[PDB]
């Protein structure tokens, strides 16, 4: 049984039954399988009726709140990486570019 | 390459259970072991097997090598006593210590310990029928099945077994699992109840036609094995709510999968009442349906009316020394 | 309806402990019983019983059908021996099985087997004083208590023992649990140490007063009790902060109940010293303080310190087979 | 304060393994003792101790007052027999329970005992070498290390022993912990298997210039070992990603550590393959490297190949009775 959190990527957002929800795929346990066999994911909103979209390729937390089953996953928030060599947030903020230039 | 070749002509002797052990095409003499135990199990736990031999010429583990990975050829049989029936499997060792001049082998079986085996990659069926996941995970058995109705989903992580997703399988349809002499079995509870007896075991009647029983034991303990099936379950599903099944007044208990049909069969097994040993009887395999008379041996011969007519076989273990070959069976009742 | 009935006259036998079993208003032969074991806890584990009678002309269970819900009803008690004292008491059957001729028949009592049932609904207790929900939680007991002093709120979850809400209503007052012959008991701890001793037990004296010692184990081992209870205390409160309580030189450890009372009492136990066997003595019962003494056999004839004066009962096993009564008790002292 | 004074000239008389037992500057009589059994093993679990004292007279525990905290000084050697080595050791008891005129007393050495003490407050260290950390957390031991490479960071909550930091540190560097007679031991695994040997132990030999084993067991069970370790490592990294390490056909397991280097030694150990029994070799401590041969005592006398030539001792136990000293080792080879 899946308990704790796990990073996972985003994969598409074209749900087959329209209830809001995207497909995910945890890096490190869910690597070798074809995109069509990966299980849709639901999130937690912020407030009440709000939706912020996904789009593909994001990195997210994922948990598995029923009983630890890997069929029905969810979504907490998004994650912190710099495996590019810089963070992944706004430049203004780190300092390790140049940023937007007001006209 | 393999090459299927004949039996020698060499072997001109025949034993009571126990027939032959061979290593590949060399043969390990017969009088030289001198204990055998198998069990056949009524759940996907696979058939076990324990040969003790004899070896005070260090010849079994250090010129044979028989170590991790060493696969045994060994024919089962009994074409003379009870039941004339004859096999032969294959058996895969796990561990073999050496003590007093003596060797005690711990095997499995070949196609179950391809079962046994935690999985290297994830492998997941989406929207598939069982038929073609139990076809997928032991492509060498053969299946014997009368208790698919649907299709649904199924998962199987990394580093878990095959037999999980067989388990889950079972419980989700209400069938009974067990596989023997080449066969993987599926068996519904419902249809089980209604079927015939094929043997009869008495106990205290020496005109009997049938067999015999020599001793029993007697189980009262129903609670112990009701205990954890006293639930209601509850789950939840995303368009329906909250869906429950079962009783009325027991306590809750929550699952994850939403299917009514998965929901209903999941508290049923099979209630163990009965265990017997005979006089050796290789025909005895889980699934068996016989029929039990007992009579009283002291007072006014009164029939004991505490044991059911008729009861399932559950566990099976056979077991020969060098002077005699006995059999223990475990019998129960679905609930 | 049920009727209450007279004893009848056709029963003029008397026994050591065990005086008659009945199911209903049909007796058991008492001669057919051939062993009785008799346990009182110090804690909500409840008494317990074990019978074992003999049975070859298959009667007990075969026509008397004993199985699980079936209520006896127990005549225990010693007019004559040491203890002059006698009750009743009615007893739940969870199971029974049948081996050798003979039935094993495991009980328990039935007002605290009405307090071992998971509940169905969830109750919750708002503010409520702890009175209140021991007459709520258990209405069939009398409730001898001394150690109640607050208010507080509790929480029975779906599939919770009653127990486990006593034994935390137990745990925040800092007093000892029993339920035996008809009563409910809440006794303080730091009352206990400044009890008188009611009774005398003394070894190698053969011109004693009062009773005699025949077998007795000396526990040294303090550190092994006493290393789950070497923690300070902490807990949150939204108004106050981080609560603190206990020692000054030990690990932190974290609860959830931040109430001073509550937090002090965590940490108060009885601390076992002595094992003893003795002849029988029926009025033996936990929350008894006793007197021993102590004498060498050999040597000088020198008193042994290590056993201290006043000791207090803490587990009672009574046993009675088809020649001897005996009586087996645990002791120990508040830290 | 504490003064350091002479051995007295009352002691005349020379024992096999327990040469004389003292409670400060008092003495028990040796005659007293009937057992002793001494424990070194092959991890931080640290030198045990348990001795049987007959004490019929009540002074032991009586006027002596052993319990929880009493610190024992035990000569332990063997100058005469197969090794003549001497060495004295001090002894912390951890309880003494007293029953049939005998006292059975269970210690613990005193500088492990130090380091098996939970703690009271957390100790981190960030960025230091292991050399530092060692001497932090057991300044009384003596450092015998050769497997230190490069500095890293580790931590020591509240509640936890300081030996589970030293257990990490062994594994992330990949050596050999065991403390015995006044030294704490870090050994590399790759370096061990080069090791000449230093004695040799023969069966079936009567001729030998070397020692004799009397009873020997072989473990043919290596999967029981391999199983726990047969796993490819993968941990993430903020800067890297996701890193692996291990095989390429194994499942998959994380942990936390992102060090290449950790990683690496993660599935190293010493894998068991024998156990003998001997007569009283005080000399083997764990570390130590043997040459073994052992004959066959029917057939021709055909050496067995099934145990290899060098062999590394991983626990020891000695035995001393009222007549004779028993030591038994287990030995194992490097994966």
């Amino acid at each position: 049984s899946l308990t704790g959190k796990y990073r996972a990527v985003v994969i598409s957002v074209d749900d087959p039954k329209g209830l809001m929800r995207t497909q995910i795929r945890v890096v490190g346990m869910m690597d070798g399988l074809p995109d069509a066999s990966l299980p849709w994911a639901e999130a937690i909103l912020s407030n009440a009726n709000t939706f912020s979209p996904f789009l593909p390729g994001d990195k997210v937390w994922v948990e598995f709140p029923y009983n630890g089953d890997s069929r029905w996953p969810l979504i907490i928030g998004y994650a912190q990486d710099a495996s590019g060599g810089a963070p992944n947030v706004p430049p203004e903020a780190s300092g390790q570019g140049e940023g937007y230039v007001p006209p | 390459t393999k090459t299927t070749t004949a039996p020698e002509t060499d072997s001109k002797r025949t034993q009571l259970f126990l027939q032959s052990v061979s290593i590949g095409q060399n043969e390990i003499p017969r009088e030289m072991i001198v204990g055998c135990t198998y069990v056949e199990p009524g759940e996907l736990s696979g058939p076990q097997l324990m040969l003790m031999i004899r070896d005070s010429t260090a010849y079994v583990v250090n010129k044979l090598g028989v170590k991790f990975g060493t696969i045994l050829t060994v024919s089962l049989g009994d074409p003379e006593g009870h039941g004339g029936i004859l096999f032969s499997e294959e058996f895969f060792v796990l561990k073999a210590p050496r003590k007093d001049d003596t060797v005690l082998i711990y095997a499995f079986s070949n196609p179950v310990r391809l079962l046994k085996v935690p999985s290297t990659s994830a492998q997941y069926f989406v929207d598939k029928p069982p038929s073609a996941v139990v076809s997928s995970l032991a492509p060498g058995l053969k299946v014997n099945a009368d208790s698919f109705r649907k299709t649904s989903t199924y998962h199987l992580n990394v580093g878990e077994k095959p037999t999980k997703v067989l388990q889950e399988i079972a419980r989700d349809t209400g069938s009974m699992c067990w596989a023997s002499r080449g066969m993987i079995n599926f068996k519904s509870m419902e249809k089980m109840a209604n079927a015939a007896p094929s043997l009869t075991y008495e106990s205290a009647n020496p005109n009997t036609s049938g067999f015999t029983i020599s001793q029993f034991n007697i189980l009262n303990a129903d609670y112990e094995y009701q205990r954890r099936h006293n639930y209601r379950m509850a789950s939840y599903d995303m368009t329906k709510g909250v869906v429950y099944s079962g009783n009325q007044e027991d306590p809750i208990k929550f699952t994850s999968n939403p299917d009514p049909t998965a929901l209903a069969n999941y508290n049923k097994f099979i209630l163990p009442r009965l265990d017997m040993l005979v006089e050796g009887n290789a025909a005895l395999t889980p699934g068996t349906t016989l029929k039990i008379v007992v009579h009283n041996t002291a007072g006014d011969g009164e029939l004991d009316e505490s044991i059911p007519d008729k009861m399932i076989v559950m566990s099976v273990t056979h077991f020969e020394d060098r002077f005699r070959f006995v059999s223990r069976a475990q019998l129960g009742v679905v609930n």
